[PDB]
C-alpha cells in the first residue's frame, strides 16, 4: 500500500498553539498540557488549554454531584462491601419512585427520593453545559450550529427522563440509572407498547442512525482519498474551490448521478445526525400517551 | 450534462476490464464493464421479485416478501417458489453489490484519487454476507437468513433477537451500538463545527480553521484536527459495522444460549461468588 | 388520530428539507453545460439557489456564490465523438497540460493564512522551533522513483504549522534546485524515500514555486495534480 493515511508516518512538533483570542476571557483558560505521541499518530498531539467560565464550573460540579448520588446508592446496595460493589457494578440500579407517589417529590430517599435528587443534578449539568457550548461559539464569533445540534440530543433525553413521564402522570415512567437495568427498561418499553418496530418515527430514527454511519463513511473516505490534494482543508475549499473538491464531487457524480459541494455536504451531515434524536424523541413522546400498541395501530394505519 | 468544471477530467483510461469498450458516460453516470455488470445483476434481480410477487398474488410493496428455503432444505437448492428465487436473488444481490464496488475503483483510477470509498463499502457488503451467507452456512441452513421484505425482515430481526433472550446482553453487540452512537455524535459535531466557522455571526468575517480547533479546546480541552476527524468518522462507522457482523457471526454458532448468562464469568468468580448482600447475593 | 397526523406532517418537512439541501449543493458546478461549453437545456427539477456571500478573512475580499464560473485556463482536450457521453482525449502531454488525473484549478496565487495572518504552510527550516518528534526522519534520505533510480535527496520538510503536520518533502534535484512532494504520495522507508507516482526523470517536471519560503494555493494544486497524474501517465516506464 503506497497510501495508508489512516495513521501519520512522521510526526512534527513545535511550540504550543495558544489559540485564537477574539472576545474570549483569557483569564479563564488553563495552561497547555503535555503532548501525546500516542494521539499524535491519529490526530493532533497537543493537549489543552481548556476554558472554564462560570457555566463550566457549575456544569462539572452539578455533574459530579449526579455521580456521587448514584455512586453512594450503588455502595448502599452492595452492603458497603467493596468486593460485592465491583462484582455487581453492572447490576446496580437507581430506580425512580414507585407509581404510588405519582408526580410528587415527596418520596423517601430509599424509595426513589435519591433518584429525583440525581436527576436534578444531571438536569443542571446538561443545560449549563449546553449554555457553555453556546457561549464558547458566541465568544469566538462563530455560528451556533453546535448548540442547536446539541439541542436535538437534549430533546430526546428530556422526553425519556422528564417530558413523557410528566405527561403519563408518573415518575416511574422515567429511565433508571444503571448499566443493565435501563437495557431491560428499554426492552420492556418496546414490549409494553406492542413492539416498537411498527413505530414510524422509530423506523425513521433507525434510518437516520444507519444513514449517519453511511454518510460519514462515504465522507470520511472521500476526504482521505482526496487528502493528496489537501482536501481536508475544507474551509479554504469553501472560499476557493480546489481540484480536491472537484475530483471528490465528480467521483459521486459519476457514481450515483448527482453530487454535493464542500459546504453542502456538512449540511447533509448535520441534518442526518440531528434527525436521529429529533425523530426519536417524537416517537417516544407519542408512545403510551397517544398510542398503546403500535402494531395494532399500524394494521389500521390510522 | 457537465458540471462547469467537469470537462477537463473526463478523459479515457483507468478501466480495469474491457479497455475502452465500456469507457463512456450515460448522462452523469459512468459505465465501465462493472457498470454493465451492475445493471445486468440489478435487472435480473428486480425481475425475480416481480415473478415472486405474481406467485404471491399481490403488488403493494409493503407486503411483498421473498422468503429463503425452509430449514428442512438445509444448504441445498430449493424450488423457485419455495426459496429458490431468494437464493438466485441473493446471488444477484451479491453480484450487484460487488460490481458496484469495482465500478467505484475504476472511477478512482480515472480521477487519480484514493481507494478509500470502495474499501469502506466493502464492510457493508461484509455485513450483508454475514447475515445471508456466513451465518446460515455455519448453522447449516439458508432459512436462518432474513427474508426480502420491508416488514417481514423486521420480524426476522425481532424473532432472531428474542430467540437468545435479550439481545442487549451480547457483548459484541454493545460495542457495535456504542460506535453507532459515537459516529452520529461525531457526525453532528463535525458538521456543526465546519458550518459554524464558514457561517459565523452576522456582521462577522468568515472564520479560520484556527477557530475550529480553539472552539473544541475551549469546550473539551482537545481537538483532533481536520485530517484526524475524517479518519475518526471513517473508523467509527467501519467499527460499528464490523462488530455488527461480529455480533451475529458468533451467535447461534459458538454461542447457543441466552446472552444474559454470558456475564457469569465476572459474577460467579471464586472470590466473591458467595459473599452475601448485593443484587446477586 | 393524532399519531397519524404527526408522521404526515414530518414527511412534508422532510421533503422540504431535501429540497433545501439539494439546491444548496448546486452552488458550485451549476448551471450544467453541454460538452461544447454552451449551457445545458435540462438543469434538473431543482432551481439554482439565490446568491450567497462570504466575507474572507485577512482582507482578502469577498466571495459570491453561485456566480458565473470560468476555468481561467486553456484545456488541451479533443472531442472523441459527435454524441454525448464519450471521453475527451488529450491533444498534447496530459501531465504538462494539466488534464485528467493531472488536472489543477486556477486558485488564487496566494498562500493560505492561519488565524493570525501568518502563512499556514512554511518549510521547517523557517519555523522556530519545529522538529521531528516521532517516526523516521526523512531529511538527507535519497529519493527514489518508480524506475528504482535515485532522483534526489530530501533537504527539508514543509509543515502545516497550525495543525503541526508534515505536508511536503522538499527534494533537491541533480541541478541543485528543489521540488515539493506531497507527503501523501510518498512512503518513507528505513534508508530511502519511495515515490510510486513518478519516474526519476519526471521529478523535474514538477511545477516550481516562486518563493523558497512559501507556497501558494495555485502552486499546491499544480504540484498535487501533477504527482497524482503520474499514476496513469508514467505507466510506460516499467522494469521487471
Ligand atoms: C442491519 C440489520 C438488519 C436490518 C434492520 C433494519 C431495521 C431495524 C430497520 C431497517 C429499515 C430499513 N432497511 Mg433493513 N436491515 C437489514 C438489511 C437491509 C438491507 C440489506 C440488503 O442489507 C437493505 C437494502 C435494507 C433496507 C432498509 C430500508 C427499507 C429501511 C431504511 C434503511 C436506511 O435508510 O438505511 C440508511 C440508508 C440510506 C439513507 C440510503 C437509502 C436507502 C434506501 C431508502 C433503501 C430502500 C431499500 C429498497 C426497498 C430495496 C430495493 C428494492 C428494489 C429497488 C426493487 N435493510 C438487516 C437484515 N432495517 C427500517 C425500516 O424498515 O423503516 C421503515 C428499520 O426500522
Ligand atoms: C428490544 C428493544 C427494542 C428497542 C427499543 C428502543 C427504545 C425504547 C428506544 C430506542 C431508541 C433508539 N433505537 Mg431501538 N429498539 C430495538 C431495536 C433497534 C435496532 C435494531 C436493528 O433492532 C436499532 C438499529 C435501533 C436503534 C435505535 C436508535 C435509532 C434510537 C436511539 C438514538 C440514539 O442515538 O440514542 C442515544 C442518544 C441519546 C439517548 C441522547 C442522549 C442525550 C443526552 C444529553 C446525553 C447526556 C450524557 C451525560 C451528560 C453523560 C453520559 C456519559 C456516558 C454515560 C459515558 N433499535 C428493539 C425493537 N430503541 C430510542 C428512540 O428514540 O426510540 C424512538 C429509544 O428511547
Ligand atoms: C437509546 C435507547 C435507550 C438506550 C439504549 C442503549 C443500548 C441498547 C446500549 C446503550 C449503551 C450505552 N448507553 Mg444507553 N440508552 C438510552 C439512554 C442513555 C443515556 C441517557 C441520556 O439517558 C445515557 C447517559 C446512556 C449511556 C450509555 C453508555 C453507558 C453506553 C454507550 C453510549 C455511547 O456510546 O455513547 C457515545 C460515547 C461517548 C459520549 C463517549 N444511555 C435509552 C434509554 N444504551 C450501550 C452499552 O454499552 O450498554 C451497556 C448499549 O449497548
Ligand atoms: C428485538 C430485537 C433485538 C435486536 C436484534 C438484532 C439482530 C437479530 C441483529 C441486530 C443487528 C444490529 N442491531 Mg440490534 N436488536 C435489538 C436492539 C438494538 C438497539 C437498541 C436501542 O436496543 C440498537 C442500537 C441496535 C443496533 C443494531 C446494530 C448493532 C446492528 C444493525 C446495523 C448493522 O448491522 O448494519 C449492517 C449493515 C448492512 C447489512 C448494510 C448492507 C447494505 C447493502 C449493501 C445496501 C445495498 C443497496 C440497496 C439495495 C439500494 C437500494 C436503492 C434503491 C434506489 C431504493 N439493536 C433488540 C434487543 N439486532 C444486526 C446485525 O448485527 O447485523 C450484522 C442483526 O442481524
Ligand atoms: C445528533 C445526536 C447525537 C448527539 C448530539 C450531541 N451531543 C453533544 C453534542 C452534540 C451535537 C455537543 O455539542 C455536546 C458536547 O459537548 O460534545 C462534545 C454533546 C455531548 N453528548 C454527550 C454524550 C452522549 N451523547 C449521546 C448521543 C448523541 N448526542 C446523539 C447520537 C450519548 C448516547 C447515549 O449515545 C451520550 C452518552 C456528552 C459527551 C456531551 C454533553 C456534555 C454534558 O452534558 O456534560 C455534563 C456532564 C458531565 C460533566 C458528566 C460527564 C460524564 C462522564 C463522560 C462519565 C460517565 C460515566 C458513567 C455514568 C459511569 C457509571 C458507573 C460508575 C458510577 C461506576
Ligand atoms: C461502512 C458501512 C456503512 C455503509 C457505507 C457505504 N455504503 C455504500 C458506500 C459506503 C461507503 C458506497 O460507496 C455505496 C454508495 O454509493 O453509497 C451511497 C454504498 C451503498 N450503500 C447503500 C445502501 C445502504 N447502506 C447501508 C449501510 C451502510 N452503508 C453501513 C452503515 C444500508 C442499510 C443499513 O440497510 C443501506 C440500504 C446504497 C445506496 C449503495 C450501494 C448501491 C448498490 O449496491 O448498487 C448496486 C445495486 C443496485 C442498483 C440494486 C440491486 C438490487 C438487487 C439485485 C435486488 C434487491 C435486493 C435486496 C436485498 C432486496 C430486499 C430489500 C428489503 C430488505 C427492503
Ligand atoms: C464534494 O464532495 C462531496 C462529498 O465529499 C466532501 C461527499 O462526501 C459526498 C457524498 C454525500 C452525498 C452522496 C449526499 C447525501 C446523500 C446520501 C445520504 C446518500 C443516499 C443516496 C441515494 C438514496 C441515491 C441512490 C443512488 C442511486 C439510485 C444510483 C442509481 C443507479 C442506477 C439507476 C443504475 C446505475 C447506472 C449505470 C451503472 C449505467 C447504466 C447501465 C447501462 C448499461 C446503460 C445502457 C447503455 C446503452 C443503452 C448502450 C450504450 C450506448 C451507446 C454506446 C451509444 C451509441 C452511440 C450513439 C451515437 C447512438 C458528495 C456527493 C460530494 O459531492
Ligand atoms: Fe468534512
Amino acid at each position: 500500500a503506497e497510501y495508508q493515511n489512516i495513521f501519520s508516518q512522521v510526526q512534527v512538533r513545535g511550540p504550543a498553539d495558544l489559540g485564537m483570542t477574539e472576545d474570549v476571557n483569557l483569564a479563564n483558560r488553563s495552561g497547555v498540557g503535555p503532548f501525546s505521541t500516542l494521539l499524535g499518530w491519529f490526530g493532533n498531539a497537543q493537549l489543552g488549554p481548556i476554558y472554564l467560565g462560570s457555566l463550566g464550573v457549575l456544569s462539572l460540579f452539578s455533574g459530579l454531584m449526579w455521580f456521587f448520588t448514584i455512586g453512594i446508592w450503588f455502595w448502599y446496595q452492595a452492603g458497603w462491601n467493596p468486593a460485592v460493589f465491583l462484582r455487581d457494578l453492572f447490576f446496580f440500579s437507581l430506580e425512580p419512585p414507585a407509581p404510588e407517589y405519582g408526580l410528587s417529590f415527596a418520596a423517601p430517599l430509599k424509595e426513589g427520593g435519591l433518584w429525583l435528587i440525581a436527576s436534578f443534578f444531571m438536569f443542571v449539568a446538561v443545560w449549563s453545559w449546553w449554555g457553555r457550548t453556546y457561549l464558547r461559539a458566541q465568544a469566538l464569533g462563530m455560528g451556533k450550529h453546535t448548540a442547536w445540534a446539541f439541542l436535538s440530543a437534549i430533546w430526546l433525553w428530556m422526553v425519556l427522563g422528564f417530558i413523557r413521564p410528566i405527561l403519563m402522570g408518573s415518575w416511574s415512567e422515567a429511565v433508571p440509572y444503571g448499566i443493565f437495568s435501563h437495557l431491560d427498561w428499554t426492552n420492556n418499553f418496546s414490549l409494553v407498547h406492542g413492539n416498537l418496530f411498527y413505530n414510524p418515527f422509530h423506523g425513521l430514527s433507525i434510518a437516520f442512525l444507519y444513514g449517519s454511519a453511511l454518510l460519514f463513511a462515504m465522507h470520511g473516505a472521500t476526504i482521505l482519498a482526496v487528502s493528496r490534494f489537501g482536501g481536508e482543508r475544507e474551509l479554504e475549499q469553501i472560499a476557493d474551490r480546489g481540484t480536491a473538491a472537484e475530483r471528490a464531487a465528480l467521483f459521486w457524480r459519476w457514481t450515483m448521478g448527482f453530487n454535493a459541494t464542500m459546504e453542502g455536504i456538512h449540511r447533509w451531515a448535520i441534518w442526518m445526525a440531528v434527525l436521529v434524536t429529533l425523530t426519536g424523541g417524537i416517537g417516544i413522546l407519542l408512545s403510551g400517551t397517544v398510542v398503546d400498541n403500535w402494531y395494532v395501530w399500524g394494521q389500521n394505519h390510522g | 450534462a457537465l458540471l462547469s468544471f467537469e470537462r477537463k477530467y473526463r478523459v479515457p483510461g483507468g478501466t480495469l476490464v474491457g479497455g475502452n469498450l465500456f469507457d463512456f458516460w450515460v448522462g452523469p453516470f459512468y459505465v465501465g464493464f462493472f457498470g454493465v455488470a451492475t445493471f445486468f445483476f440489478a435487472a435480473l434481480g428486480i425481475i425475480l421479485i416481480a415473478w415472486s410477487a405474481v406467485l404471491q398474488g399481490t403488488w403493494n410493496p409493503q407486503l411483498i416478501s421473498v422468503y429463503p428455503p425452509a430449514l428442512e432444505y438445509g444448504l441445498g437448492g430449493a424450488p423457485l417458489a419455495k426459496g429458490g428465487l431468494w437464493q438466485i436473488i441473493t446471488i444477484c444481490a451479491t453480484g450487484a453489490f460487488v460490481s458496484w464496488a469495482l465500478r467505484e475503483v475504476e472511477i478512482c483510477r480515472k480521477l487519480g484519487i484514493g481507494y478509500h470509498i470502495p474499501f469502506a463499502f466493502a464492510f457493508a457488503i461484509l455485513a450483508y454476507l454475514t447475515l445471508v451467507l456466513f451465518r446460515p452456512v455455519m448453522m447449516g441452513a439458508w432459512g436462518y437468513a432474513f427474508p426480502y421484505g420491508i416488514w417481514t425482515h423486521l420480524d426476522w430481526v425481532s424473532n432472531t433477537g428474542y430467540t437468545y433472550g435479550n439481545f442487549h446482553y451480547n457483548p459484541a453487540h454493545m460495542i457495535a451500538i456504542s460506535f453507532f452512537f459515537t459516529n452520529a455524535l461525531a457526525l453532528a459535531l463535525h458538521g456543526a463545527l465546519v458550518l459554524s466557522a464558514a457561517n459565523p455571526e452576522k456582521g462577522k468575517e468568515m472564520r479560520t480553521p484556527d477557530h475550529e480547533d480553539t472552539f473544541f479546546r475551549d469546550l473539551v480541552g482537545y481537538w483532533i484536527g481536520t485530517l484526524g476527524i475524517h479518519r475518526l468518522g471513517l473508523l467509527l462507522s467501519l467499527s460499528a459495522v464490523f462488530f455488527s457482523a461480529l455480533c451475529m457471526i458468533i451467535t447461534g454458532t459458538i454461542w447457543f444460549d441466552q446472552w444474559v448468562d454470558w456475564w457469569q464469568w465476572w459474577v460467579k468468580l471464586p472470590w466473591w461468588a458467595n459473599i452475601p448482600g448485593g443484587i446477586n447475593g | 388520530d393524532l399519531a397519524s397526523l404527526a408522521i404526515y406532517s414530518f414527511w412534508i418537512f422532510l421533503a422540504g428539507l431535501i429540497y433545501y439541501l439539494q439546491t444548496e449543493n448546486m452552488r458550485e458546478g451549476y448551471p450544467l453545460e453541454n460538452e461544447d461549453g454552451t449551457p445545458a437545456a435540462n438543469q434538473g427539477p431543482f432551481p439554482l439557489p439565490k446568491p450567497k456571500t462570504f466575507i474572507l478573512p485577512h482582507g482578502r475580499g469577498t466571495l459570491t456564490v453561485p456566480g458565473p464560473e470560468s476555468e481561467d485556463r486553456p484545456i488541451a482536450l479533443a472531442r472523441t465523438a459527435v454524441s454525448e457521453g464519450f471521453p475527451h482525449a488529450p491533444t498534447g502531454d496530459p501531465m504538462k497540460d494539466g488534464v485528467g488525473p493531472a488536472s489543477w484549478v486556477a486558485r488564487r496565487d496566494l498562500p493560505e493564512l492561519d488565524g493570525h495572518g501568518h502563512n499556514k504552510i512554511k518549510p521547517m527550516k523557517a519555523a522556530a522551533g519545529f522538529h521531528v518528534s516521532a517516526g523516521k526522519n526523512p531529511i538527507g534520505l535519497p529519493v527514489r522513483g518508480c524506475d528504482l533510480e535515485i532522483a534526489g535527496k530530501v533537504v527539508d520538510i514543509w509543515v502545516d504549522i497550525p495543525e503541526q503536520m508534515a505536508r511536503f518533502l522538499e527534494v533537491e534535484l541533480k541541478d541543485g534546485s528543489t521540488r515539493l512532494l506531497p507527503m501523501q504520495m510518498v512512503k518513507v522507508q528505513s534508508n530511502r524515500v519511495h515515490v510510486n507516482a513518478l519516474s526519476s526523470d519526471l521529478f523535474a517536471g514538477i511545477p516550481t514555486i516562486k518563493s523558497p519560503t512559501e507556497v501558494t494555493l495555485l502552486e499546491e494544486d499544480k504540484i498535487c495534480g501533477y504527482v497524482a497524474g503520474g499514476l496513469m501517465y508514467a505507466a510506460p516506464k516499467r522494469k521487471s
